[PDB]
């Protein structure tokens, strides 16, 4: 399999988002039950959460207050904008390589 | 935690009448109420989720409404086998608490 | 047409993402009435959210509560980063090759 | 002047954002004075508010609620997000010439 | 040690930001303190707070409100994207060269 | 700033029940709580942190609970080495507040 390697990292990089999405969601649930006061804690609204995390969106309606829930953020977040700016790197060399042979 | 207060604690119909129960929280919940009712040596049984999403199984004359704070469990032509106690459950924030509950007659 | 792709791409990701951005101001009304509480329901401030959403501010000021509307938001916020994303994507081709001449 | 061409645009844009922070300051309260309810309305806490906008953080203390503090807002997000990510096109151009000379 | 200059300035961008975290968790509740109704006085807190700022998420649940806590955040902020944006630039720089072989 | 209400002042109770002090704030504060004891001439003593975290060296008798504006520290089974004052205090927002203190009896 010799396809563009930006393209496979790529798309290696969206199957491990939605991975750490669902684990996420998973883990900050268990993390923030237990915490009075926690809203965090029902799974739909918590891959909402997840979403809007990994994104840096965030709104600020759903946020983690446990030392364990804050952890699995920052990993959101990580992953999340790691992601993106793998695939912002995909793009440019796609435009890189088609400009020289332009 | 989220205080849910039910009240009155008996209300009292005319069999056919439209009946209404109150559910109030301490502190603002979207519509993340749940209603129960207990009959009398029963277990409970889910009659609403989310304030207003309907259960299958359940009679349609069974509905609810409100979001925020105050929740509104309502029947339709109330009749015999709607005797019960009846309870509302928050889920917006740890730990769920349970209304007191109200007994209908 | 041969004038560089990566800023063609860059105008496409643009004249896109307007479209999206009045897409999702129009499907997040339409998704987000009939549900309680929600205060993302008229279009002058639904096309605002898309706006913060799409550039990943948030604020907290209009956020969706449904299921729809929260799917809406997550389209409009990928394609606002991908966006975005295209556009430095392009930059970086522009800078590299006037880096070469240079 | 034959400096980096990524380097200069980069300063220009590093430059034009320190304007556009500024001029958004001053219009974003010249638009919210005047709408009853509205928190952006003094300098200080504006160019604050500039600042967690242009760099999309966003916290949610402050937000406009005009139509005319929103399109400046709108302005400030964009200029923002070109800012950092010319910044980031220019670091990679410079990367990229590096690693051919390795 | 001449190892590839994009993965070394990446790394060096990594342990900064670490020490921005810190430094910042400890400088923002030093400047809050003492301004009434300020909630970013704690430390732990305070690491959370700077996390989300460094990834521009945010929440809403932490901010400055004072002059030196807002320099803080600002500082936090660009460190962050500045971060983020070197790694990105390290990813392309590395997807063009494997391009070039490929 | 936040003011931190315990009411009542004074608790009276038979030795080996359950007692129950109150702390009301002003406003939200999570479970930024903290109890403290002072017996007489003595000075002031950590007994919960963050609203229920025990501390080590106190009675696992010593219990507490809330979060927002109210919140509950309690004694399973009162004896004679309990009676004080009992203060909360809250570290949410700038400056830290005490409450007014309930007394023991
Ligand atoms: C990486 C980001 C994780 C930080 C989460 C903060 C803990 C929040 C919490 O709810 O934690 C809960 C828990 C409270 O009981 O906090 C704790 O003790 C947890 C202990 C570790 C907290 C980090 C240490 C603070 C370092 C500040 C810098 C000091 C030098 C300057
Ligand atoms: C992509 C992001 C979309 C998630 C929105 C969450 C639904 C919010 C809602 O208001 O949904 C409304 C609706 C409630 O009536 O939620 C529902 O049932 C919708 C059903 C689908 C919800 C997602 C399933 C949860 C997966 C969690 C991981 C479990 C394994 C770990
Ligand atoms: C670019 C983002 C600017 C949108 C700001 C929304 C106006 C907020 C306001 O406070 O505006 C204030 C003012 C209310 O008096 O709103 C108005 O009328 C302003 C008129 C223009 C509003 C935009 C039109 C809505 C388009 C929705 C899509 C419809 C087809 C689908
Ligand atoms: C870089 C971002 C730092 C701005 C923080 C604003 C001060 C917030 C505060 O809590 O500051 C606190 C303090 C209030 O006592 O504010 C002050 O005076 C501080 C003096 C400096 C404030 C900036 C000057 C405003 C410039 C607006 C543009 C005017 C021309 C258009
Ligand atoms: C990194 C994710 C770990 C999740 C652990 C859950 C926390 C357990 C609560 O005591
Ligand atoms: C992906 C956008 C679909 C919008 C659908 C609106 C939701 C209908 C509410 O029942
Ligand atoms: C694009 C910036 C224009 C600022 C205009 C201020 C609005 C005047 C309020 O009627
Ligand atoms: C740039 C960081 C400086 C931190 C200074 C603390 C502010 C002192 C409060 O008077
Ligand atoms: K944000
Ligand atoms: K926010
Ligand atoms: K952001
Ligand atoms: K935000
Ligand atoms: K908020
Ligand atoms: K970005």
């Amino acid at each position: 399999h010799g396809s563009a390697l930006h393209w496979r990292a790529a798309g290696a990089a969206t199957v491990l988002l939605v991975i750490v999405l669902l684990a996420g969601s998973y883990l900050a649930v268990l993390a923030e039950r237990g915490a009075p006061g926690a809203q965090l804690i029902t799974y739909p609204r918590a891959l909402w959460w997840a979403c809007e995390t990994a994104t840096t969106v965030x709104y600020g309606d759903l946020y983690p207050v446990t030392l364990w829930g804050r952890l699995v953020a920052v990993v959101v977040m990580v992953a999340g904008i790691t992601s993106f700016g793998l695939v912002t790197a995909a793009l440019a060399t796609w435009f890189v390589g088609r400009e020289q042979e332009r | 935690d989220i205080l849910l207060t039910q009240s009155p604690a008996i209300l009292s119909v005319s069999p056919g009448e439209r009946v209404s129960f109150s559910c109030r929280a301490s502190q603002s919940i979207g519509t993340d109420i749940h209603w129960y009712q207990q009959r009398t040596n029963g277990s409970p049984r889910l009659l609403i989720k989310y304030a207003s999403e309907s259960i299958s199984g359940i009679p349609s004359r069974f509905s609810g409404s409100g979001s925020g704070t105050d929740f509104t469990l309502s029947i339709n032509s109330v009749e015999s086998e709607d005797i019960a106690n009846y309870y509302c459950q928050q889920s917006n924030r740890w730990p769920f608490t349970f209304g007191s509950g109200t007994k209908l007659e």
